[PDB]
């Protein structure tokens, strides 16, 4: 059959439907915001309309509270037995703080999720022990890491947003190892994870920063080696590179949201959130030191790890992808009994 | 008539815009109106690069040089001449300024008679410079998304880009291009290498043909592509990788707006498995 | 193939068929071995205690 | 014909094919019942419990 | 420290700089070696040579071309041949306007290079680009269109002939000419050539019908010489800018 | 030796024979031990599985010893000793590759230049493997055997050492990639533009000048006031991809060694550019 | 093909198809080996009880 | 091959298949000494107890 | 190849088979120098204790 020849306007007329084709497709493109300097490109890229879907749902919208009884009357130490984080408020308010609770921890279950159905005094659940030590961690939270939280502040309802079970927790050895007998090492990466950002990066970075005060800080700080300084740190980089994967997607922004790219390592090119970051892992390293991990013995089996670990908390447990729990929405204010301990 | 047998070549004709007036030589460069407007858009470029230079408070050195575009909150609007005015205006000189040099170079290719692959081959650059200072711009609504006119502040714009996503070597049109691009310098170092060692064979040997050409790949990977294709074949892979360089940028923002290496969710949990 | 096959050698070139075989077997014996390194009761270079579960 | 084959040696190869494929095929069937043997493959409705 | 020579330099620096010595030094002889052709150079007034030091023209390198003999660059061999075409005043960079016919005379686009007089040969020293009616080893892929009977078009839309045959490069199994016979026989080269296999036409844009009758001829109707085929080429080059026009 | 009707559109038809030889022997062996190993720990990655190996085979690797193992000669296996075994295999079919385009070179009285821009790529490589970590007395700074995971590496070692942006090997090196493409599209548009005149048979044109020479010059030299010759270009074209990998080992070799952080070896220079503080009072918190 | 349909190597070359029937073959039956590998139940060189769930 | 088959050289080339011997038994003896090096009970150099566990 | 083999250079190039020889005697000699260098027992720059566990 004869060759016919290619007719170059009519394909070009399908490559122009084409472009509006890839057009409709695959965008309206992103909304920027400038954080820096002019000519850095330093700022937010986000979709209008998922950011907007994202502060319209159902877990950033906090729920309604009631107005506060005035802190003047029986104390809930007195008309309760067994109180003794909340012996201090009123018997009104520790009602209404139960009610929130409710409402911001098991709002399907109900009160009897912590409590035994026909025995409010009894400890008998694991519930009502974590839930103690739960509001020993929200008040120690408000009253020493107001570096961080304030002025939002934090209750039950920033990580677990009306479920027992907050939506971004992680154990020791969360990514499964690869690897039959001698061979397949992947070392705690090369695998398509979510912690990672479905990168090739270490994934179980979490335990050596939010659990271990390993050193985050690779870049040196002098141009030339130093005699005892190390050269070396081509793998130690990826540790820390996925630890901020890690941390861009517990606030669903980008590097530069705390980093100028051209050095990682200055503070001074650095936005001021950086700073807010920084008191950040040092608190969810205090949180997962003092509070959820010494909570193992009272977790069942059901709620642990693979490693036997209990389920520690990380920069997306609060955030759940927003640059604030919330997007900044006051949870503290209605609660003064939970913004420090008695 | 400079070189021993440019002479015979020197003649009239290739304007684009039908006339004798500006055809002729200055030198070895040949004037055309384009030529004109070549040097009339680069002079105004660089005396404003010179001046934003020395407007600099900073007292940058030639590397630390930099003409920033205007803040993302002028929008596609007008900065100030010191506040992105002249970024912009640099923009416009340099865009007038390709165009002319590709244009220049029809006339030149139309005077020798000669196909036009040239000019046609720098439009893909020309297109590379306007999708990443005109085009992307307008997509994202703002001139503020050009790359300062600096030798090494537009790097930090670019490390900045990529680290907006997260991971940029994860982009696949980035993939495709550094595939390209390194694929480019292998090809052109195989080619150099032959036709050096045909040109070259050493002492004693005659100067080899197109058959130990041939032969030399044909023995060494198992194919020839010929003298006609391996310069096809260069072309095309040039132009195949600044393409994708235009595709990644093009995707980046405008498409993409989220982390790089998550796109490939699309293979990892592809419905398959 | 089978023992009185021996007519394969008119449509097969021996020295090719070797070769190949050669290849193919060297390879699939690395395979198989690298298989057996690659479990823990069968690395016979690792010791593991036979039982391992 | 077009590969350069008699019909007489197409026969005889087609012969010791045929011989050769029905004993891999014997042997796979042989195999595959030993393997169910050691472990069925066809899961139940409650799976591999 | 460990990577320094003082307060302010350091070992990366002055691999740098060395490294832009040997930088330069190879921009200098590759330089060098682009002055192999065309130069020493000549003034556009009066044809007289311009002084070049010996540090940038090399000293000739010797090719043994694969045939025979020896060719040299530089090789104090200069275009000398008569140009047919003036210019109002000596001006340098003025353009020259052709006399009479500049296809005929090879004047711009049609200029063509005094090459070999000899035909360009293979490894085996058989001619390299012959009539594919000589040859029985060489056929057309049945894939592609035969290009010959198909009627061939100047840029006029006038018939000007039919294509009789097609020189194929003996080294590379490539069609180099098409050989016309005009409704005698031209040589088309097959980039100057455009096929319509519905049509089963061959447009040759370059040239006009006047042209066509002008197109340099070979002396041999089966063989082509280096210099023929330089100047057949640069006649239909030369058909770009002359000829519909 | 058979045809190839699409291959034949863009160039030659013909794919054969391949002549290997037995360097090319030799070669082929170690390089087959050294993907043998890396495609097996791959697969025993994802515990074996295909379905899965498709799935993740951008994200799977053969991953380097730790820093805990420094430059032991032979790490344990599944800690890195299968990378080094992978590396020594690749690195030695690579040579014995290199060896065998130099012979090959030899054995058709042609020059050995594609053997020495080989060599060029192969001391790059050398570098990153090998090399540096030798001086550096790491295994664990060599690049991984992936698709994804040697992204990760490039990323991490620019991180690493401070911006590699502000290494001047790497701003040449990038200067010598983009010139290739520009110079290798220069020629062929340039070549195909006088291929009307016979351009494409370049060693015919450099022993015996066309019209397709000239007119191939006198673009360039009336574009921008200078040219090369018909053989001149492609010195130019070898050197400007030789450099490539020249510069890229080069500024491989001085990270670590000699520069730690790169962005602040160009602020001791001037080359960093300094940008307005738009964060007036942002200082580091645990100073 | 069938046991009567000896003709069909009229039309196959036999050395041709026998040796991309073997290359086939070869890679069906590690494509299928490594599939018992790469789950708990069938890996026999793993030894996990049956009774994987 | 056995001591008596001594017409295989009439076959295969004894120059290029002593050289692809060499080539495939230097590269069999490096990887099983690396792979003896790559273990704590066979890496001589490295000196592990030999009761390893 | 043995004292009394004298005919391997009617089949092997005399000059080329020495200068591979030579080439593959230097690579193993800096293989086996590199494999003593990266043991900390054998590693006679670095000055360990021979006695090293
Ligand atoms: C080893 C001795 C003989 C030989 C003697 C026999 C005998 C006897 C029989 C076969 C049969 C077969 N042979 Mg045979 N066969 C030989 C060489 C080969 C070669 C080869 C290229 O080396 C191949 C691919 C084959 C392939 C085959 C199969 C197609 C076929 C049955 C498949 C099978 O048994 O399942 C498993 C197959 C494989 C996993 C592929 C490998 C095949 C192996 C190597 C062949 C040996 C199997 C044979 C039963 C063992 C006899 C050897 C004893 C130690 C003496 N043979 C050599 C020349 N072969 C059978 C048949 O045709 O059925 C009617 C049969 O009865
Ligand atoms: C093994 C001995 C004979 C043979 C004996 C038979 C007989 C008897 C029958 C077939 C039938 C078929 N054969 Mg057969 N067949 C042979 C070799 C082949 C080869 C090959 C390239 O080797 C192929 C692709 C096939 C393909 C096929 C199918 C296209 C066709 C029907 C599909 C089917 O029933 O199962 C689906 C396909 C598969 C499961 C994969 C196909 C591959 C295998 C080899 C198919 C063989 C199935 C057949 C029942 C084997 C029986 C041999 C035993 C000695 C009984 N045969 C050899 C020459 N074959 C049947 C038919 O024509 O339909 C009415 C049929 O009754
Ligand atoms: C070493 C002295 C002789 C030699 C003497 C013998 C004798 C005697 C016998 C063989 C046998 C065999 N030889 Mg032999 N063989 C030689 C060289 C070779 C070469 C080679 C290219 O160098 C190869 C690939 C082989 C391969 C083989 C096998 C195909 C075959 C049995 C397989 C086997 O034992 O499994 C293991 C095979 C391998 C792991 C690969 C092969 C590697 C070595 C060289 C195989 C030698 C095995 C043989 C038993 C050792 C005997 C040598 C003693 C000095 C007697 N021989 C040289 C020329 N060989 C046996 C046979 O065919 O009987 C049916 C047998 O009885
Ligand atoms: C060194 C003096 C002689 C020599 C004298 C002998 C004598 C005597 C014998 C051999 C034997 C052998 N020689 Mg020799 N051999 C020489 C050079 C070589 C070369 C070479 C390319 O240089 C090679 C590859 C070989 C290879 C071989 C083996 C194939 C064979 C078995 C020995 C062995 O353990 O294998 C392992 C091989 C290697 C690890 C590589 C081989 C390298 C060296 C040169 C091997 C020499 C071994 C021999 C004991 C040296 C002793 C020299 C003393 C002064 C007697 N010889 C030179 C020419 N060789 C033996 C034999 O044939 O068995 C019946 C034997 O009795
Ligand atoms: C000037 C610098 C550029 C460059 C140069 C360069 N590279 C080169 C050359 C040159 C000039 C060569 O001559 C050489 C070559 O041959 O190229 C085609 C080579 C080369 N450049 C290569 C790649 C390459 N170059 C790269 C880059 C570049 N190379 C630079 C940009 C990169 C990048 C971007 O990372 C890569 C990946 C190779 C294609 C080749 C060297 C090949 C080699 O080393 O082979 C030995 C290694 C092996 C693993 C052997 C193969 C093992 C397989 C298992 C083979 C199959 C065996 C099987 C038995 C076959 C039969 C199977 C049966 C079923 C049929
Ligand atoms: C498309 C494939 C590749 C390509 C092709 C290509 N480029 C080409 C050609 C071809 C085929 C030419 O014919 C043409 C030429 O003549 O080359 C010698 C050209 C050319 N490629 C050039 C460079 C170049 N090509 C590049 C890339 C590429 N060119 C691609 C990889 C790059 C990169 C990657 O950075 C550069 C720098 C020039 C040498 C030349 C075009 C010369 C030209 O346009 O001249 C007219 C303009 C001036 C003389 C100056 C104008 C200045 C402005 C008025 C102000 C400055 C504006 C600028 C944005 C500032 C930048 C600051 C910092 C970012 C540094
Ligand atoms: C009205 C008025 C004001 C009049 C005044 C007129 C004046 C002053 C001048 C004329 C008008 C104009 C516009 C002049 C231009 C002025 C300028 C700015 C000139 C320089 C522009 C310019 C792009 C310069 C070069 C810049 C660089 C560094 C380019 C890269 C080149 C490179 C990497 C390597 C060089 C390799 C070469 C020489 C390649 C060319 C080349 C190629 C590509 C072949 O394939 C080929 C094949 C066969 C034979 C020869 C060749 C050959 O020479
Ligand atoms: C199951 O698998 C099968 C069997 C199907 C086979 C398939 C295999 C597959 C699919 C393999 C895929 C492999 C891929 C995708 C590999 C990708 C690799 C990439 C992208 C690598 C990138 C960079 C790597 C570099 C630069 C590595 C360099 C390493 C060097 C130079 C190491 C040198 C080491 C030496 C010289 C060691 C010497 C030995 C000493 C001297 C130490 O001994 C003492
Ligand atoms: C788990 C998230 C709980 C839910 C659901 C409810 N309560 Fe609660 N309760 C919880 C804790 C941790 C404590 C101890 C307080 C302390 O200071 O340690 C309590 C205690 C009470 C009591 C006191 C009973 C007693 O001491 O005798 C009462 C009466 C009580 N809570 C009431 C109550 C109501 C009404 C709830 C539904 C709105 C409810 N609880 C739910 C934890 C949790
Ligand atoms: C705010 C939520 C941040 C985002 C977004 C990113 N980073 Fe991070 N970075 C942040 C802090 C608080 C710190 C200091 C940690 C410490 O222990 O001091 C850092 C530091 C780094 C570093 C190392 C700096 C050094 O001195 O070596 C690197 C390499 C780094 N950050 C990289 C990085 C990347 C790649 C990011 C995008 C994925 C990113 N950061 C975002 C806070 C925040
Ligand atoms: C100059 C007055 C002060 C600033 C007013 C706002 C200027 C920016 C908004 C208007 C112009 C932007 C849109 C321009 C479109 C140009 C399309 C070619
Ligand atoms: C491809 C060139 C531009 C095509 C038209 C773009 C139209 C959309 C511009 C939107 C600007 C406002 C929103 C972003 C700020
Ligand atoms: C001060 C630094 C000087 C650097 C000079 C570099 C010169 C490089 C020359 C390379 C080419 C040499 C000639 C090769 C011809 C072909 C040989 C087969
Ligand atoms: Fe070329
Ligand atoms: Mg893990
Ligand atoms: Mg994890
Ligand atoms: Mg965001
Ligand atoms: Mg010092």
């Amino acid at each position: 059959s004869p060759r016919a020849p290619v007719w170059v306007g009519g394909w070009f007329v399908v490559g122009l439907i084409t472009i509006g084709l890839l057009t409709v497709m695959m965008g309206p493109a992103g909304t920027y915001t400038q954080s820096g300097y002019r000519g850095l490109m330093m700022g937010e890229v986000d979709m209008a309309d998922e950011l907007a879907d994202d502060m319209a749902a159902p877990k950033n919208q906090v729920p309604a509270a009631s107005e506060r009884f005035p802190d003047e009357g029986p104390l809930a130490g007195e008309v309760y037995v067994n109180v003794p984080v909340l012996a201090h408020l009123s018997a009104d308010n520790f009602n209404r703080l139960m009610v929130a609770i409710t409402e911001w921890v098991s709002p399907e279950e109900g009160c009897n999720y912590c409590h035994d159905p026909d025995d409010l005094t009894a400890e008998r659940p694991y519930t009502k022990i974590v839930s103690r030590r739960m509001l020993e961690m929200v008040m120690y939270l408000n009253s020493q890491w107001g570096d961080h939280v304030a002025p939002s502040g934090v209750t039950c309802w920033t990580c677990h947003r009306g479920n027992p079970v907050p939506e971004n927790i992680w154990f020791k050895n969360d990514d499964a190892d690869g690897g039959s007998g001698a061979l397949g090492n992947t070392f705690g990466q090369n695998a398509a994870s979510w912690d990672a950002g479905l990168s090739a990066l270490p994934n179980d970075v979490m335990e050596a920063y939010l659990l271990d005060d390993q050193n985050l800080r690779i870049t040196p700080t002098n141009d030339l080696p130093m005699n005892g300084v190390t050269q070396i740190g081509t793998k130690q980089a990826e540790w820390t590179y996925g630890m901020m994967f890690h941390i861009s997607k517990g606030l669903g922004v980008n590097c530069t949201y705390c980093h100028n790219s051209q050095s990682f390592r200055v503070w001074e090119m650095s936005p001021p959130a950086r700073v807010t970051a920084w008191h950040g892992i040092q608190m969810t390293r205090a949180i997962n030191v003092d509070f959820l991990d010494p909570l193992q013995p009272e977790y069942p089996a059901n709620r642990l790890g693979p490693e036997g670990d209990a389920p520690k908390a990380n920069c997306a447990t609060c955030h759940q992808g927003a640059f604030k729990p919330m997007y900044g929405e006051n949870v503290i204010d209605d609660y003064p009994s939970l913004a420090a301990p008695g | 008539a400079m070189l021993s047998f440019e002479r015979k070549y020197r003649v009239r004709g290739g304007s684009l815009i039908g006339g004798d007036l500006f055809d002729f030589w200055v030198g070895p460069f040949y004037v055309g109106f384009f030529g004109v407007t070549t040097l009339f858009f680069t002079f105004v470029g660089v005396a404003l690069i010179a001046y934003g230079w020395v407007m600099d408070p900073s007292d940058p050195t030639v590397w630390q040089l930099s003409i920033a575009p205007p803040d993302l909150s002028y929008g596609l609007g007008f900065a100030p001449l010191m506040e992105g005015g002249l970024w912009q205006i640099i923009t416009i000189c340099a865009v007038g300024a390709f165009v002319s040099w590709a244009l220049r170079e029809v006339e030149i290719c139309r005077k020798l008679g000669i196909g036009f692959h040239v000019p046609f081959a720098f439009s893909f650059a020309i297109a590379a410079y306007v999708a990443l200072t005109v085009v992307r711009p307008m997509l994202l609504g703002a001139w503020g998304h050009g790359f300062p006119y600096g030798i090494m502040s537009h790097l930090d714009w670019v490390s900045n880009v990529g680290y907006q996503f997260l991971h940029f070597h994860y982009n696949p049109g980035h993939m495709l291009g550094i595939t390209f691009f390194f694929t480019t310098a292998l090809a052109l170092a195989m080619h150099g290498g032959l036709i050096l060692s045909a040109a070259n064979p050493g002492k004693g040997e005659k100067v080899k043909g197109p058959e130990h050409e041939n032969t030399f790949f044909r023995d060494t990977v198992g194919y020839s592509i010929g003298t006609l294709g391996i310069h096809r074949l260069g072309l095309i892979l040039a132009l195949s990788a600044v393409f994708w360089s235009i595709v990644c940028m093009l995707i980046s923002g405008p498409v993409w707006t989220k982390g790089w290496p998550e796109w490939w969710n699309w293979w990892y949990e592809l419905p398959i498995w | 193939m089978t023992f009185s096959t021996h007519k394969v050698w008119l449509m097969f070139d021996p020295r090719s068929t070797l070769v190949a075989l050669a290849a193919f077997l060297v390879v699939l014996a690395l395979l198989i071995h690298f298989l057996c390194l690659g479990h823990d009761r069968f690395n016979w270079l690792e010791g593991n205690p036979a039982a391992t579960k | 014909s077009s590969t350069g084959l008699t019909e007489a040696e197409a026969k005889e190869f087609h012969a010791v094919y045929s011989q050769s494929a029905a004993g891999f095929l014997a042997v796979c069937a042989v195999a595959h019942v030993l393997a169910w043997m050691w472990r069925p493959f066809w899961p139940g409705a409650e799976g591999w419990v | 420290m460990i990577g320094d020579f003082s307060s302010y330099m350091d070992v990366a620096q002055i691999v740098l700089y060395a490294f832009w010595i040997f930088l330069f030094g190879v921009i200098f002889y590759l330089r060098r070696e682009d002055r192999r052709e065309g130069y020493p150079l000549e003034r556009d007034t009066d044809g007289k040579i311009m002084s070049i030091g010996p540090w940038n023209l090399p000293a000739p390198k010797i090719f043994y071309k694969p045939q025979g003999g020896t060719y040299s660059a530089p090789n104090a061999a200069r275009d000398t041949r008569a140009i047919k075409a003036t210019r109002v005043g000596n001006f340098p960079g003025a353009p020259l306007d052709p006399t009479g016919d500049p296809l005929v005379d090879g004047v711009g686009p049609a200029a063509y290079a005094e090459r070999a007089d000899t035909p360009d040969k293979t490894l085996e020293g058989r001619t390299r680009i012959v009539p594919l009616r000589t040859d029985a080893d060489l056929w057309l892929a049945p894939e592609d269109p035969d290009p010959r009977g198909m009627a061939v078009v100047a840029g006029c839309r006038t018939t000007v002939g039919a294509v009789s045959d097609v020189w194929v490069d003996r080294a590379e199994n490539i069609i180099r000419y098409l050989e016309v016979s005009l409704g005698k026989t031209v040589l088309v080269p097959m980039p100057m050539a455009v096929f319509n296999d519905l049509t089963r036409t061959v447009t040759v844009k370059s040239m006009d019908a006047k042209s066509f009758a002008n197109v340099p001829t070979p002396k041999s109707a089966e063989q082509i010489t280096l210099r023929e085929e330089d100047r057949i080429q640069a006649y239909y080059a030369g058909g770009t800018l002359y000829a519909n026009k | 030796s058979t045809l190839s009707y699409w291959l034949g559109k863009i160039g030659d038809a013909q794919i054969g024979p391949i002549y290997l030889g037995a360097t090319g022997i030799a070669s082929l062996i170690f390089g087959f031990v050294a993907i043998e190993i890396i495609g097996l720990n791959m697969l025993a990655s994802v515990d074996w599985n295909p379905v899965e190996f498709l799935r993740q085979f951008p994200w799977l690797a053969l991953e380097p010893p730790g820093p805990e193992h420094g430059l032991r000669a032979m790490p344990p296996l599944n800690e890195g000793g299968w990378w080094v075994m992978a590396g020594f295999f690749l690195t030695a079919s690579i040579l014995l590759w290199w060896v065998r385009t130099w012979q090959r070179a030899k054995d058709l009285g042609m020059g050995t230049h594609i053997a020495w821009a080989f060599a060029s790529a192969i001391f790059f490589y050398l570098v990153l493997g090998f090399i540096r970590p030798v001086m550096l007395g790491s295994w664990s700074e060599a690049p991984p055997f992936g698709i994804f995971p040697h992204l990760d590496w490039t990323a991490a070692f620019s991180i690493r050492y401070g911006n590699l942006y502000y290494n001047p090997f790497h701003m040449l090196s990038i200067a010598f990639l983009y010139g290739s493409a520009l110079i290798f599209a220069m020629h062929g548009a340039t070549i195909l533009s006088v291929s009307r005149l016979g351009g494409d048979r370049e060693v015919e044109q450099i022993t015996d000048r066309g019209t397709a020479a000239e007119r191939a010059a006198l673009f360039w030299r009336w574009t921008m006031g200078f040219n090369a010759t018909m053989e001149s270009i492609h010195r130019w074209g070898w050197w400007c991809a030789v450099f490539v990998t020249l510069t890229a080992g080069l500024g491989i070799l001085l990270s670590g060694t000699v520069v730690d952080n790169w962005y602040l070896w160009a602020v001791k220079h001037g080359v960093a550019p300094t940008y307005p503080d738009v964060f007036p009072g942002v200082t580091d918190p645990a100073a």
